[PDB]
């Protein structure tokens, strides 16, 4: 299976702008990229890519409406700076699973501004003193984090 | 090789004594015919075995290739001739050659251990990984047992061993498969993927899998641990005098569980012997029904061996009562009914057994012999086993003696019931009252000095090992072993349960079972809705969901017609008592705009069809306006964890896309993936010659017969030519559906006695 | 059949049909082939009404199981086979006047809605045509019929009233059920729903009903009257007014048994007017001498190794001028000279062939053709001094002084050791290395014991004497009595101990006798004793020096025969071994039952706590002496060595008779005051045993010595 | 190294699943190191 069978299915061989969400999951990838979509994309609101395998972050789509967008199970490390300039409407965040070594590798989300909700989870950089405290000062913009800003509420 | 066997088949006929033999004797004698050989077996194979291997060519190769890759003289070694021979018509050959073989030649395949011979390779394991202990050098106390020699991966008798071996590496000669495939189909293909891959010569993998499923057992003096694990060691472990730690490299409870509950269902009401079987074959445990460990062991609790009465099943003959496993020894007993004051002042008319008797008495660990007159104990001689199970047996053998100190010993009241709230008759009645209250009968009951002796000493009420012991009771420092002849007599099964011996006395009493609950060990699911109306919510939602889940074919294609007649259905009555009343119609009106909307408006989607389901079956309550209304968290009753999340999962229903599995109530089971496709990966087991019937004669209008796999190229409701069981042709049509001879009995008996009771 | 009844139907089915069978008073016991059809039809008639049921509208369909709608669920057809008569009778009428049809005659099987009639079911072994026929004339057209065949054929009467479903599932289950019955041989038996009122035939003829009339006890003249005498007659006490008359003069005459009543068995041991006993053992034990050859370790053929043992000791080899010690009955030094001269020059020959190079003069030496020649039976009957032999009884001798010597002799330690057995694996468990340390402790012993290497010697000899005979049938055969034995320093000495010729061993059976002659080196000059030898011609073939004291060399040639059976247990005979250490260990097991630690190096050596173990083994003047753990092993291991080459009926009977007083006496010691009924009959049977077999003798004499000191020690 | 670990099951605290596990270990220990073990609360004053 490829990440093109997987856009074949969910496109069912229709004009790209027609879904607004794609399910990459269990998608072997070429080095450990996000290969199968084209940057003919206009409209896309919910995305999901785990187990793929994903290295860095230099391919996507430039956009302007996506709201949410899933990562996890990936050896991703690198600065995450380039989706504002590929897509700074981001609201929902997801982290869970990745390879991120210091706090320095979240710090490009500081000129992304729609950002409210970040997750990490079994992270190298979340097993440190006031990390929770550290990446709020850090992030002004975010308004909920791993489920326990000052209550629970579900995406 | 088939022109070679027509030739030998035409050269044969020939003569004309296989002529008539063959056309006079049928398929069925053929087992005869091979009877008939010489037997001139060897007086003493050790000096034929000497001669043999100091001949010059012993061995008796059989006819083939293979020769050539050797010659008949290697280094100057003779290994092989080519003269011709008359026992075997194969040729002559040496050890030389085998032993030339197992240095050179050719190099066969490794794979086929790996499986084929699963069992050793399992005992080598359970013994490199074993851990030893200390030694005990002194005196062990060894008790005869009937012990299973082996371990086995599924017990079955021998028959079912033999039509699932067949099934599994006889895919030819599979005529109708019977009511044993289905219930080990997960057996079946498993053997039949494992094996798959193999040139072994078919028998001996027929032979390996009887070892493996046919069970072995044996009398044997054992101490301990009595598993099949242990006694494959216990050469080892035991010993007269000596004693070695050793711990080698469940469906029980559930089962006495299971069996005690549909005791106590099917007895409140009338003909229980109907409705108890009914449950008992619509049953489940995690991939069978119950006659797939009932069957398995012996014998086993009360309950159980009144199930397998109930079912066609074999169980040991020991008269249960209470506890008491009694095997009478010699005497008869008049049963005669006799006006007894008991000991609280009242009179109650109860049957007293005029005459002596002797029985030899089990209860758990405790082992004794009892010798007992009318109105009266007479001896009791018992091995020290365990506190517990020596006061269970002294208190039940007193009971049952009907000793006149017994009933004078009685000083509460005797009213009490069952879990199902019925009067007991006056024995049982005693019975619990003088185990709830031990120290009722022990005071008065009286005492006897001890028994001065070498071995025999006494003991005491409290069930120490301390003197001055009760009348009667006496305990020998030896081994008793009882309870041979293990005939499994004919035994019938009154409606209420309760056995009788091949006369009308009563071996097995409906009330023998003991009113204990605990927990099932396993998922048990039932098939019948009257059942699971007794246990806690998170139950009813596992059974719920297993019961959508075992038919999900029916389910299914009711859901493309889009009728209301899919929701009303009886299994979600129950479901509906785990709804909150104020709030399930609101489900109900949610849950059927949502799946109306999934038959609109997209394609399948099982796990959130399963989910949103059962919901559905109370009558809805739209909006004012009339739109549904919407939810996202359904809640259960009991709050808290029973709650249901619309969107993925939930801690009762979560099911996983990436790898397409199915979690239940804290409980993994795998949906392959969707489709027609994942239905048939289920059907995957099954047996070879089950999706067709027998319809008609030979019928040659098809010409020829077709194979299997041709067979299975025919649309559903055509007629095709086949061979059943060695030869028979017969004509046959493909099934439309999956049977169960089962169920349509049990309907046919519900529809019975609803006529019964209405014309009534 | 009741049992097939019970595996292949449900219980319900089987209650349903027992209900049938008791309205009818017939009683399924009796008729069980009746009862499978009925439940059959029960279960046909059920698997036909089922899945079946009518729409709204009224068209038939099928409905899904565990799925209710509602209440109603109307099912196309009614079951009425299996409800009482009464209630079956009520129903039909209900619904013939509810439907407005007529009340059939016949009870109904079922009743379709659709249709709205009544179906007959019916089943048949024979054509479906005719079943149906039949069923028709009886019934009429007022019901609809339905008959299936066992053999995959059927007859309806309306041909949409079942779907193609229904009819191919009735007929696999009742193929299903014809398999099963034919599988288990039930098929032929039973018979169905016109022959059932039967039963099985089987009449006696007329030769065996007169052998059953004649046949009958005394006082009975037809087998009619003993059938009629049994079946009615009642005893009620015929075994006391037997009693009551039977003579007072039959008894087990119940007599107590004391010390003083046990007596010596085989008192004619005693008595030196009987011969003493020789020695009749096929090799000799304690006088073998081993020509000793050292050698690296290689294996070679007897031939070779005997060939190479003779060129050591050239004096013997070439030795031809012999010195009659003594020529014992019968047998001619000539023929035994000549024979041996040509055994060693067939030894040292160059040929590696092992097989006399006369065949001639051997004939006459081992007797072959000193036999008679069978006529038949014509001539025998006709002449007149062709008697029978009568039968040769074994001579009554007495306690020789040999075989204690022997005794003594093998169960001492030797510095050469023979013994040998094969690796094992690693002994991981500690069960096992305690068994290692106990097997150790015991080969320690037993491989320096001079039985041992006589042990080996004569399982050797068996086994070469059994291939020998296996590949040469009609050949005399020239065979070394060949042995190893490994020194303490490990040296594999290779031992020469004589030769012998086999005859012609061209057998068929195995009871059939084979001769073989030995001649064997030997120290001892037979002499100083020449009562163990009345058996054996000897010569003086030299002398020898083992470390510089010269001794002489003999050579003890006999004529003795064999066969197969006994051939084999020679090689048998290692299993004295097991016999050795199985008592001994039950033994050391008993000594750890008493304290929880391992005493295996206590019993044997002793430690700080414990002392060595000690048995009482032998005697001296009249006091006995106690013995060493090993010393009793080896004193058991020749027991049974003993027990083996001494071995024939006698010590059968000997042994299986005197087990009796050995029990006694072990329960005279318990004080169980043990009874006995005749012990003179006891007796007599023991000592008719003890005629010739030296072993027998000393095991008497050793049983008379032991009755004694426990007769002695008993006033405690 | 040292620790025998199943997953029994799976909690829920904001609507997301999260896994358990039962981390099951063999341990000796006297009553001196139950002892110690009480007196574990002095690092409080330690500290202060």
């Amino acid at each position: 299976m490829e990440m093109g069978r997987r856009i074949h299915l969910e496109l069912r061989n229709r004009t790209p702008s027609d879904v607004k969400e794609l399910v990459l999951d269990n998608s072997r990838s070429n080095e450990g990229k996000l290969e199968g979509l084209t940057d003919e994309f206009e409209e896309l609101e919910f995305l999901s890519t785990i187990n793929v395998g994903l290295t860095s972050i230099a391919n996507l789509p430039k956009l302007n409406k996506l709201k949410k967008l899933e990562l996890s199970d990936n050896r991703v490390s690198g600065g995450l700076e380039v989706l504002a300039e590929k897509c700074p409407n981001l609201t929902h965040l997801n982290l869970s699973g990745n390879k991120i070594k210091d706090l320095s590798t979240i710090e490009p989300l500081k000129k992304l501004e729609n950002l409210k909700s970040l997750d990490l989870f079994n992270c190298e950089v979340t097993n440190l003193n006031d990390y929770r405290e550290n990446v709020f000062k850090l992030l002004p913009q975010l308004t909920y984090l791993d489920g326990y800003d000052r209550d629970d509420k579900e995406a | 090789m088939t022109l070679a066997k027509i030739e030998l088949l035409k050269q044969l006929l020939r003569d004309n004594e296989a002529k008539t033999v063959l056309k006079q004797t049928t398929v069925d004698q053929y087992n005869i015919i091979r009877k008939f050989n010489t037997s001139r077996i060897e007086k003493n194979p050790s000096l034929r075995m000497k001669w043999a291997m100091c001949s010059n060519f012993p061995l008796a190769l059989t006819k083939g290739d293979m020769a050539n890759r050797i010659p008949l003289e290697y280094k100057g070694i003779q290994l092989k001739t080519n003269a011709e021979d008359i026992g075997t018509k194969g040729q002559m050959c040496s050890i030389a050659a085998v032993t030339w073989w197992n240095t050179y030649g050719p190099i066969g395949d490794t794979e086929g251990f790996e499986r084929v011979y699963e069992s050793f390779f399992l005992r080598k394991m359970r013994l490199d990984n074993a851990t030893w202990g200390r030694i005990t050098f002194g005196p062990v106390e060894r008790v005869r047992k009937r012990v299973l020699l082996n371990p086995l991966t599924k017990e079955m008798p021998p028959d079912e061993a033999s039509n699932v071996i067949m099934e599994i590496l006889f895919p030819k000669e599979a005529g109708i498969p019977r009511e044993s495939t289905w219930i080990h189909r997960e057996l079946i293909k498993e053997k039949r993927e494992k094996l798959k891959g193999t040139m072994i010569t078919p028998i001996v993998l027929a032979y390996m899998l009887e070892r493996e499923l046919v069970a072995r057992r044996r009398f044997l003096p054992v101490a301990g641990a009595t598993s099949a694990e242990f006694i494959e060691m216990l050469h080892c472990l035991q010993g007269e005098n000596w004693r070695q730690i050793y711990h080698p490299g469940s469906r029980s409870q559930s089962m006495i569980v299971a069996c005690r509950k549909i005791i106590r269902r099917s007895i409140v009401a009338s003909n229980p012997l109907e409705l108890a079987v009914e449950i008992a074959n619509k049953t489940v445990i995690d991939t069978e029904p119950l006659k797939s460990c009932l069957a398995a062991i012996d014998g086993g609790d009360v309950a159980c061996d009144i199930i397998r009465a109930a079912l066609g099943l074999k169980i040991r003959q020991r008269q249960r009562f209470g506890r008491l496993e009694l095997k009478r020894i010699s005497g008869r007993g008049f049963k005669n009914d006799e006006e007894i004051l008991i000991g609280n002042g009242t009179i109650q008319k109860i049957g007293i057994w005029d005459g002596e008797e002797e029985f030899h008495v089990r209860c758990g660990e405790c082992r004794g012999i009892l010798k007992k007159s009318k109105m009266k104990l007479e001896k009791l001689l018992i091995n020290s086993a365990k506190k517990e199970d020596m006061r269970d047996l002294i208190i039940l053998c007193m009971v049952f003696s009907q000793d006149t100190r017994m009933f004078q010993g009685v000083r509460g009241e005797i009213n009490f019931l069952n879990r199902a709230g019925q009067l007991l008759s006056p024995m049982y009645q005693l019975q619990r009252y003088f185990l709830n209250r031990s120290n009722d009968l022990f005071d008065q009951w009286g005492y006897e000095e001890s028994p001065k002796a070498s071995e025999l000493h006494g003991i005491n009420e409290s069930m120490n090992a301390s003197d001055y012991t009760l009348k009667g009771v006496v305990v020998t420092r030896n081994v008793i072993d009882d309870f041979s002849s293990t005939e499994t007599e004919k035994v019938s099964i009154t409606k209420n349960l309760s056995l009788i011996k091949r006369t009308g006395e009563v071996i097995m009493g409906a009330n023998d079972v003991s009113e204990l609950e605990s927990q099932a060990q396993l998922m048990i699911t039932y098939d019948t809705p009257k059942m699971w109306e007794m246990g806690t919510t998170k139950e009813l939602v596992q059974n719920t969901y297993q019961w959508v889940l075992k038919n999900l074919v029916t389910l299914k294609a009711q859901f493309l017609l889009g009728k209301e007649d899919m929701f009303q259905w009886d299994a979600f009555e129950a479901f509906e008592s785990i709804i909150p009343q104020k709030m399930a119609g609101q489900y109900s009106g949610f849950a059927r705009a949502v799946l109306k909307q999934m038959r609109d408006q997209e394609v399948m989607k099982t796990d959130q069809f399963i989910k949103l389901l059962p919901f559905c079956f109370s009558p809805p309550k739209l909006r004012s306006n009339g739109e549904p209304y919407q939810f996202l968290k359904l809640v259960l009753k009991g709050g808290g964890e029973n709650f249901i999340e619309v969107r993925k999962g939930s801690p009762l229903f979560s099911y996983n896309p990436q790898t397409e599995v199915l979690t239940i109530c804290g409980r993994m089971m795998s949906l392959k993936g969707k489709i027609e496709d994942e239905e048939r990966n289920r059907s995957m087991g099954n047996a070879v010659l089950a999706g067709f019937l027998v319809s008609g004669k030979y019928d040659p209008d098809l010409g020829d017969f077709k194979t299997i796999e041709e067979l299975e190229k025919l649309k559903p409701g055509e007629k095709a030519n086949i061979l059943l069981y060695q030869g028979k042709p017969v004509k046959v049509v493909k099934r439309k559906r999956y049977s169960a001879l089962s169920n349509d009995i049990s309907q046919g008996i519900k529809r019975q006695r609803m006529t019964v009771e209405s014309m009534g | 059949m009741d049992t097939f009844i019970t595996r292949n139907f449900q219980t319900t089915i089987i209650q349903k049909a027992k209900n049938t069978m008791a309205e009818f008073s017939e009683d399924p016991e009796l008729q069980p082939a009746m009862l499978f059809n009925i439940c059959v039809h029960l279960e046909v008639c059920y698997v036909i009404s089922d899945m079946n049921f009518l729409d709204e509208e009224g068209k038939a369909y099928t409905a899904l199981e565990g799925q209710g709608k509602e209440q109603n669920l109307r099912p196309q057809y009614e079951v009425i086979e299996g409800m009482p008569r009464t209630i079956a009778w009520m129903v039909q009428r209900s619904l013939a006047q509810e439907h407005g049809i007529e009340t059939p005659k016949y009870l109904a099987d079922l009743f379709d809605y659709k249709t709205k009639r009544f179906i007959e079911v019916g089943i048949t072994k024979g054509l479906a045509d005719d079943y149906f026929w039949k069923k028709k004339e009886k019934l009429g057209n007022s019901m609809e019929l339905m008959i299936f065949s066992y053999n995959q054929d059927y007859s309806l009467s309306n041909e949409s009233s079942l779907d193609e479903e229904g009819k191919g599932r009735v007929l696999s289950r009742l193929t299903e059920l014809q398999a099963e019955l034919s599988l288990k041989n039930l098929w032929q038996v039973l018979i169905g729903e016109e022959d059932v009122e039967k039963g099985i035939d089987f009449k006696l003829g007329q030769t065996i009903s007169r052998l059953r009339d004649i046949s009958v006890p005394a006082g009975f003249s037809n087998f009619e009257g003993m059938r009629s005498y049994i079946d009615n007659i009642d005893p009620k006490g015929a075994i006391e007014r037997n009693l009551a008359r039977m003579s007072p003069l039959v008894s087990v005459t119940p007599k107590k048994l004391t010390w003083e009543d046990l007596r010596p068995i085989g008192p004619h041991i005693y008595n030196h007017e009987l011969p003493e006993v020789p020695y009749n053992a096929f090799l000799l034990m304690s006088d073998e001498l081993g020509l000793a050859n050292m050698t690296e370790g290689k294996s070679k053929k007897p031939k070779t190794l005997a060939k190479e043992c003779l060129e050591k000791y050239s004096t013997l080899r070439d030795q031809t001028d012999p010195i009659l010690i003594m020529k014992s009955e019968k047998a001619n030094e000539n023929f035994l000279w000549k024979l041996w001269r040509d055994c060693v020059n067939t030894i040292s020959n160059e040929e590696m062939s092992n097989e006399l190079q006369k065949t001639n003069y051997a004939k006459w030496a081992t007797g072959d053709g000193l036999t008679y020649q069978k006529i038949m039976k014509e001539v025998a009957i006709d002449d007149e001094t062709m008697c029978q032999e009568e039968p040769k009884i074994p001579n009554k001798c007495r306690v020789a002084a040999w075989v204690q010597t022997e005794m003594n002799l093998l169960s001492t330690l030797t510095s050469k050791r023979a013994l040998d057995l094969p690796e094992i694996g690693p002994d991981v468990a500690p069960v096992e290395h305690v068994g290692s340390e106990r097997r150790k402790y015991f080969v320690n012993e037993i491989n320096y014991c001079k039985a041992s290497t006589v042990m080996m010697k004569y399982v050797l000899f068996h086994t070469s004497l059994l291939n020998e005979s296996n590949a040469s049938m009609g050949k005399y055969k020239v065979i070394p009595i060949t042995n190893r034995v490994v020194n303490e320093k490990g040296e594999s000495f290779d031992m020469l101990y004589g030769l012998a010729v086999k005859g012609q061993s061209h057998l068929r059976g195995d009871t059939d006798v084979v001769t073989v002659v030995t001649f064997e080196f030997s120290s001892t000059d037979p002499r100083v004793d020449s009562g163990k030898w009345p058996k054996y011609t000897v010569f003086r073939i030299g002398s020898l020096f083992v470390s510089g004291r010269e001794k002489s060399v003999y050579l003890y040639c006999r004529v003795n025969g064999t066969n197969k059976i006994q051939m084999k247990w020679g090689m048998e005979a290692r299993r004295c071994l097991l016999q050795s250490m199985q008592q001994m260990e039950a033994i050391v097991e008993q000594e750890s039952s008493i304290q929880g630690y391992d005493m295996t190096k206590a019993c044997f050596k002793g430690d700080r706590v414990n002392s060595p173990k000690t048995f009482s083994i032998g005697t001296q003047e009249g006091k006995l002496v106690k013995g060493s753990f090993g010393k009793a092993l080896r004193v058991i291991f020749t027991k049974c060595l003993m027990h083996y080459v001494f071995g024939n009926a006698q010590l059968e009977g000997f042994s299986a008779e005197s087990r009796r007083l050995l029990l006694l006496i072990q329960a005279l010691k318990d004080r169980k005051g043990p009874w006995v009924f005749d012990l003179e009959g006891m007796y007599s049977g023991i000592e008719e045993c003890i005629s010739n077999n030296p072993w027998v003798i000393q095991s008497a004499y050793w049983f008379n010595e032991w009755l004694g000191f426990e007769k002695e020690g008993s006033k405690v």
